[PDB]
């Protein structure tokens, strides 16, 4: 089992903003390793929407920021300007996209 | 009190298809009755040049005139004259220009390198690199096309040419393009057109699919046993 | 007594870099003191051309006139007028040509096809075939380079632009290149530049080696006891 | 005053098997009740040359003379003459045409090349090229069948026989066919038949489908 732990189910109306915290065991790898928030699509894999090194995707440009509180032991993803393409299945995680170390947030926007 | 004239560069004759030549004037005040002219070797007429620059704050003025020319006839080494006579300098001066004949004409050999497999692992962004090596003189002009229509210049970054140290006085350059990674795992031909004045038809074009580094054979050999 | 004004083909502006247009006069009476010349729309002079025609092998006279222009002058919208002066002409003839602007432009999609495996089994010679397609107008050019140093035009054979079946006014062409069988089984990159006046830089090119495909071969080998 | 003769070639025979040879009369003024005839070496008579055409509104001349012959009198070397008499030239004009023997015959190698992966990866339409190389003399008939059912000739396009670069007196030709690539994903049959005179049975058929030159990938070699 993978020790990240986020919010399992998030609900927020279009136009409003989301803050999603995900926790990690505050090691000295996990403080400094790459922290992502990828969109698990259909037919395959994570497509990293906003990494923590400084990538921010074409979609989430101007509307998302991922920060990292390593002493608090957590990292937080703020996403403003939701729409109904922001619904679906997301992962908040650490390290590489493929190798687990993640948690599965299910973002679900309402009208 | 000086005049700087700029010759037409191959990264501009190729980009704008309109070989032309400018004349800016440094350290001369913002006065009227300006002399800016462009003549051939024989001194005949030229394109009507307008769009004079603005009066700079420190009492200096650069009346820039842009005049065109037939295409071969700049490369044939025909001298041009920017003749100046201001108010402060009623004595003229002819800033002359020519095509620098001379230095050897070697051609680039362009290798386009695909992204590292350690980079398409984070699933963030791929940096494809065009390594325009081995050429002479300077003024290469690299631009990038996807499937036929050229990309924005906001996405690729060409270095200025740097001289190569092992070989004699022949330059190189490079130019990276950073694409999304989901755009690259789709396919996406992404070619690198490199304009020089020493190639046969002036343009070389190389390309990279997703499937260009991929190994020829996987060769596993599994020996499960109980000893 | 028939004067044609030959327009410069694009496959000659590209091959020669030196756009020349030629006043061709046929069936003149057998005489001398011939005066032929090329002018713009403004009637400005061009130089006198060298290499005059000879008399007809059909017992008459003919004239050729070779004027080299700037390409921007020809394509910029300037019509061009030829003058011919002979014995039997009571007055000279001014023959007019203009670059026929008004054709839709489309670009070739060069797919370079590699030789069939049925052919590299007779152990003789491959024909790589450069399917230029989809384009409009005519006046494509196709030439073949091997490592940036072009092959002689005795080795490749370009077709003529023939109208495409399914699409509207559009064309294709081919060009075959036949290369002997131990050449292609060494490497030998064989690129195929295609020169057309609807491309961005007027030239595209594609290339094909021995290994332009030939996919991942898995070779599993289980010794499961 | 020209009289041409358009003969039947292999493409014209083999499409129809009903060899009709045509005598064209051109370059006169517009007179009516034209007098033309199609005669053999021994001066006999043939089928009538009905279907006279219209004349020319640019005031040149138009008359055709046909005759349905069967093949062996066209290959054995009987010269066939169109005779022309009229009001402008009321002298008997002879236009002779036959099959000019005295040429070699080599057999066409046919290779049917499947569409390239650059073309298919757009997924718009694929074109398959039948390459009819190496042969001599000219006049080959390339046509295409989709599993024993001949495709409509608005779809393929045959070239003309252009002479081969490195081969001495030989030729080649091409014929492209534009399949909608959605039909190539089912990848049915697409055979190319090529009718020449130097084949044994005069018809060669080649075929290509979606999986023809595909090599074997998954070489599983389990050992015990
Ligand atoms: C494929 O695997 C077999 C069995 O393991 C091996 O003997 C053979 O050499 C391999 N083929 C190659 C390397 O081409
Ligand atoms: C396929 O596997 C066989 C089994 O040993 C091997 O001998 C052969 O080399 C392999 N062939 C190829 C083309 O890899």
């Amino acid at each position: 089992k993978s020790p990240i732990f986020g919010p399992e189910e998030v609900n927020s109306v279009e136009g409003n903003s989301v803050s999603i915290t995900c926790y990690y065991p505050p090691t000295s790898v996990n403080r400094h390793t790459r922290k992502y928030w990828c969109r698990q699509g259909a037919r395959g894999g994570c497509i990293t929407l906003i990494s923590s090194e400084g990538y921010v995707s074409s979609k989430y440009a101007g509307r998302a920021n991922l920060t990292n509180f390593p002493e608090n032991g957590t990292f937080v993803v703020n996403i403003a300007q939701l729409s109904q393409d922001d619904s679906g299945r997301y992962k908040c995680g650490l390290g590489i996209n493929s190798r687990g170390l993640s948690f599965d947030v299910s973002l679900e926007v309402s009208q | 009190i000086r005049v700087f004239a700029i010759p037409p560069s191959f990264a501009s004759i190729f980009l704008t298809k309109s070989t032309k030549l400018t004349c800016l004037v440094t350290d001369l005040t913002t006065y009227d009755s300006v002399t800016i002219s462009w003549t051939r070797q024989n001194g005949e007429a030229v394109k009507t040049h307008t769009n004079i620059s603005e009066s700079h704050p420190n009492a200096t003025f650069s009346a820039v005139g842009e005049a065109s020319i037939c295409e071969d006839d700049w490369n044939s080494g025909e001298r041009f004259t920017c003749t100046v006579t201001h108010t402060d300098l009623p004595s003229p001066l002819k800033q002359t220009i020519s095509r620098p004949k001379g230095v050897a004409l070697h051609r680039p050999d362009v290798y386009l390198l695909p992204p590292a497999r350690e980079q398409l692992n984070l699933r963030e962004s791929a940096t494809i690199t065009c390594l325009v090596t081995g050429f002479s003189p300077a003024d290469v002009f690299v631009q990038w096309m996807q499937r036929g229509q050229p990309l924005s210049p906001e996405k690729y970054v060409t270095s200025a040419p740097m001289p190569e140290p092992q070989a004699p006085g022949r330059y190189f350059a490079h130019s990276i393009l950073t694409v999304s990674e989901e755009e690259w795992n789709t396919g996406e031909t992404y070619t690198c057109v490199v304009a020089h004045e020493a190639l046969p038809n002036r343009v070389t074009e190389r390309t990279v699919d997703k499937s260009t580094g991929k190994p020829t054979l996987y060769n596993v050999s599994l020996v499960m046993s109980d000893t």
